[PDB]
RNA sequence: GAUGGGGAAGCUCCGUUUCAAAGGCCUGAUUUUAUGCAGGCCACCAUCGAAAGGGAAUCCGGUUAAGAUUCCGGAACCUGG
RNA sequence: GUUCUUUGUAAAGUGCCUUCGAAGAGUCGAGUUGUUUGGGAAUGCAGCUCUAAGUGGGUGGUAAAUUCCAUCUAAAGCUAA
RNA sequence: UUGACCUCAAAUCAGGUAGGAGUACCCGCUGAACUUAAGCAUAUCAAUAAGCGGAGGAAAAGAAACCAACCGGGAUUGCCUUAGUAACGGCGAGUGAAGCGGCAAAAGCUCAAAUUUGAAAUCUGGUACCUUCGGUGCCCGAGUUGUAAUUUGGAGAGGG
């Protein structure tokens, strides 16, 4: 909603900062098993449930 | 020594002097709260025989509890089972009114330790007890090696674990052939004689 | 003896002398320093093109501000850190969770002159 | 308040009921003139305070240092005896010469047997007003009993 | 259910008996720790013989009264006849039982004789000084065996 | 690089406060450069030096308060020992070693003797 | 929905002004002075519960890629002091 | 083990004679009710009613009366493995 | 009028303490039914699961108001055994201990009820100092409606 509470806006800000792909230099580290952001979230595909 | 006069006078409860005194005191105790602090023991001989000493850090509360059976708390008396468990009214609580009295007193003063309790009065509705409590933080009980055992943390809520006199009475802790079910703890003995013991070289 | 006259059927609790605390020891024994001082309420400026358009046109500085700071603290700390009198402060909370402050200066000072004194232009 | 109401209605009830004669063997207390003169007699025989006890012990220690008397430099005391078990033992041993019983002991069963015991053992007793009066006689707050067991000539 | 000519069995396994199954896998390790406890106790009481002296005493029932065995402690009458107080006997290592009585003169004489031999065999150290070290034995029961009359 | 705690410890509190405010001025001046430069690893040394100065100031003030409360009961709770709640509530060695005089007389009269058994 | 209380072995239940000693309000007086003592007044008796109920006070013009009764220019109003 | 304080005109133990020897109450116990136990004319526990004694009381696995005997000392409390 | 006592309050009074977590094991309360009986109601499952209260490194129990009936044993706990026994049970299904014996470990104890009465000899707190898990001095207070010394039934006390 437009009139939202600060708790909801804080959680929205955190999820907006989490919404990003993998940093590309992570794959160059030794013994790296991380291939991609497996915790990626999109607004069309799944809801936050907050 | 006045204390043996107080004892052997206290055994004449239906003498006219004691029933008049009881009749006045039971009204006086209904007029107060359910749990309230007594300033001094009503029976100082009984208190000091149970272990009270008139020094700083010994506390007496007075308490009344409701008499009678324990009604089974089920909605409209429906038990939903076999007819052997359909009883609601004539069921009895396994602990004593003295035990639940001192347990409520301990919950009221959780910083104290319950030592003992004694009957003082009764009527049709209530039974009246006086509970002796000792403060395990007071320095007169931190010192005085006769009583500093109560400051050990294994004695937290003795009345809740059934370690007072009426607690051991209700748990059945006594020597003898009449107490084979309850001698070292009923559930402990049940586990001990329902355990299956298998050795490495099977006997 | 004679009893005290009472013109009211109500009995009230008598007024008792209430003393103040005289502790034997201090509570925390080292008073904390300033939780929110001038260097903590002003983190850094915002130097996007939208913000930089404001610094000559509106005479408005744009700062990123800690989320615990209000307009009094922002105004006092801008006055203390940059020795500039301010006209007004308007704040918002950005969608990334930070706080942005538009500080409009007085007409005596020039925000374009102050920004490259700070070191960004 | 309820404490005022309880402390008034309790003494109302204690005379509304027919009390059995072991109580109201009390409440015929001593009259005020004879009570005043018996407390005037008892005030001459007062137990020693802490400071005069302390200087008595310093004098005794100095005397056993100089002359080595077996703690017998000080004379024989003459004091009122107090304390309930103490005076009950005195009455049972027939050593008490006059016993005063306070009329307001708040378990009354602490002192109801005392006049009958005094009558059986032949010790003269008096129910007197004021455990606070007995306490200020023996330098306490409350004493609940007092006894003269041996008096000067 | 009931079947061919077999005896009637009574196997009490109708409760949740698999919740209470104690298999003594720790027999060997428990024995090893038990010997460790005995050795560290002996090192802690390094002159003293690890167990108190027990009296000889007659076993109770008609099945076992033909045999004699070890008791809990000596009678106060026995230690007074031996010529030492109960507190002193407890400090020098003699078990004292305040609640058994002497009704049998042979058992009384045997226990008094046993106390006499114990007092002849022990060395009591002075409480303050030299401590003349004396190479402990570990079993007063083995040095004073119980003999059937 | 940064500052060193052992050479910070020789200064007075006003010099420490002034060094702290110049460190904060330097941190602000590095933060306004971080946005223009791609990388600026020099910020971490200034941050750790600020932490070091604050640690030295706090330890100086705490030691002064300890010497103010030296040798008396009722010192503040953050200055007295932490160990655990149960060990703080446990009996002290004196109270645990308190014994009645009757038991003390019995222990003096009949202590556990040392004895050996061969001859 | 706490408290005072009363039930309940207990998790907790009842009740919301009740069988409570339930508090704060202005003038000041004093100018070791702090705020007690001079006073006098009053008896509701926690608190939560509406972005559509009640309610102090802002409009026009312009401006951005994306904000505006919120920014800019002008012109007002209310509350507290 | 080495050393300092002397605790202490203190405390404790032991033999014989004599006078005594205080020992826990709405508890023990009994009836009845419910539950429980291997416990059976009633194993323990609890509710209600009645309610002691002092050469007394409890137990001695068949209820009761009478006469004995044996064995402990309740209704208060601490304690390692 | 003044000063006590008793009882009951109020303080952001001086100093403390309780709550919650964990919960395999421990101490209690409360408490089923599925199942078995070839149906089923007593019974069984089970004095169990679920629920609630309370501890510790163990807990609990523990120094006999015991076991026995013998030439008697001697706190508690645990193991082997007693024993699938005595006994309970629509005497059906099923249930079901304890004494003795061997062993592991072993350890004993203390209050109340007594006049110190030629001296409340006892104790918390505050303050000052010190060698500070505390000590000494001083001052209030607690306490005679009884805090210390003396005794705990195995005894023991008062005299000689
Ligand atoms: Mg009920």
């Amino acid at each position: 909603a437009a009139q939202k509470s600060f708790r909801i806006k804080q959680k929205m800000a955190k999820a907006k900062k989490q919404n990003r792909p993998l940093p590309q230099w992570i794959r160059l580290r030794t013994n790296n098993t991380i291939r991609y952001n497996a915790k990626r979230r999109n607004w069309r595909r799944t809801k936050m449930n907050i | 020594g006045a204390y043996k006069y107080l004892e052997e006078l206290q055994r004449k409860k239906q003498s006219d002097v004691l029933r008049f005194l009881q009749r006045v005191r039971v009204w006086e105790y209904r007029q107060k709260n359910v749990i309230h602090r007594a300033a001094r023991p009503t029976r100082p001989d009984k208190a000091r025989r149970l272990g009270y000493k008139a020094k700083q850090g010994f506390v007496i509360y007075r308490v009344r509890v409701r008499r009678g059976n324990r009604k089974r708390p089920v909605p409209k008396g429906a038990t939903y089972g076999k007819p052997t468990n359909q009883g609601v009214n004539e069921l009895k609580y396994q602990r004593s009114l003295r035990a639940t009295a001192e347990e409520r007193v301990g919950r009221r003063a959780a910083n104290l330790r319950v030592l003992n309790s004694y009957w003082v009065n009764q009527d049709s509705t209530y039974k009246y007890f006086e509970v002796i409590l000792v403060d395990p933080q007071h320095k007169a009980i931190r010192r005085d090696a006769r009583y500093n055992w109560i400051c050990d943390p294994v004695h937290k809520h003795r009345e809740a674990r059934g370690l007072t006199a009426t607690g051991k009475k209700s748990r059945g802790i006594n020597k003898g052939h009449k107490f084979n079910n309850t001698k070292a703890g009923r559930r402990k003995t049940w586990k001990r004689q329902n355990t299956l013991s298998l050795w490495r070289y099977r006997k | 003896k004679a009893l005290k006259v009472r013109t009211s059927a109500t009995f009230r609790l008598p007024k008792t002398l209430k003393l103040a605390r005289a502790p034997k020891y201090a509570s925390k024994a080292v008073p904390h320093y300033n939780r929110l001082d001038s260097y903590k309420v002003i983190e850094q400026p915002i130097t996007s093109e939208t913000a930089m358009k404001k610094v000559e046109d509106g005479n408005i500085l744009v700062f990123q501000v800690s989320m615990k700071a209000n307009k009094y603290q922002i105004k006092k700390a801008v006055k203390e850190l940059y020795e500039v009198d301010v006209l007004k402060v308007n704040t918002l909370v950005r969608p990334n969770g930070t706080k942005k402050a538009y500080v409009r200066l007085t007409a005596d000072y020039d925000a374009l002159d102050i920004a490259n004194r700070i070191g960004y232009i | 308040p309820e404490y005022v109401r309880v402390q008034r209605q309790k003494k109302i009830l204690s005379i509304r009921l027919k009390v059995p004669p072991t109580i109201a063997q009390f409440q015929y207390t001593l009259d005020r003139n004879t009570a005043a003169e018996t407390f005037k007699l008892f005030n001459k025989y007062r137990p020693e305070t802490a400071a005069e006890k302390k200087e008595r012990l310093t004098k005794e220690a100095a005397a056993v240092a100089e002359g080595k008397s077996k703690q017998d430099a000080s004379p024989k005391p003459y004091a009122v005896k107090y304390g309930l078990n103490h005076v009950v033992a005195l009455i049972e041993n027939k050593k008490a010469k006059l016993v005063l019983i306070a009329n307001d002991v708040d378990p009354i069963e602490l002192v109801v047997f005392l006049p009958a015991l005094c009558k059986k053992m032949g010790v003269p007793y008096a129910i007197v007003k004021g455990k606070a009066r007995l306490g200020t006689l023996v330098n306490q707050k409350t004493s609940a009993v007092a006894a003269l067991t041996e008096v000067r000539a | 259910a009931i079947s061919k000519n077999l005896p009637i069995l009574k196997n009490h396994f109708r409760k949740h008996w698999q919740e209470r199954v104690k298999v003594h896998f720790d027999q060997a390790g428990k024995k090893v720790s038990r010997r460790n406890a005995r050795a560290t106790r002996a090192a802690k009481i390094a002159p003293r013989p690890l167990d108190l002296l027990r009296p000889v005493v007659r076993a109770p029932t008609v099945k076992y009264n033909r045999k004699v065995r070890a008791g809990r402690g000596f009678t106060l009458a026995e230690v007074k006849a031996a010529g030492l107080t109960a507190a002193y006997a407890r400090t020098i290592g003699i078990a004292v039982d305040h609640r058994r009585q002497n009704r049998n003169q042979e058992i009384f004489d045997a226990n008094v004789q046993r106390l006499k031999e114990y007092q002849s065999k022990i060395i009591v150290f002075p409480r303050n000084g030299k401590a003349p070290e004396a190479e402990q034995v570990l079993s007063a029961a083995a040095t004073f065996p119980i003999a059937q009359p | 690089a940064g500052v060193k705690a052992y050479e910070l410890r020789t200064k007075s509190k006003e010099q420490l406060a002034s060094q702290l405010v110049d460190l904060k001025k330097e941190l602000a001046e590095l933060k306004v450069q971080k946005l223009s430069r791609p990388s600026l690893p020099k910020i971490k040394t200034v941050r750790k030096s600020i932490a070091c100065v604050l640690t030295v100031i706090n330890e100086q003030q705490r030691e002064a308060v300890r010497q103010l409360y030296k040798g008396k009961k009722y010192q503040p709770k953050d200055l007295r020992a932490k160990k655990t709640r149960a060990l703080r509530r446990a009996l002290t060695k004196f109270e645990a070693s308190q014994v009645t005089e009757k038991q003390r007389k019995k222990q003096i009269a009949f202590p556990q003797r040392k004895y050996a058994i061969k001859a």
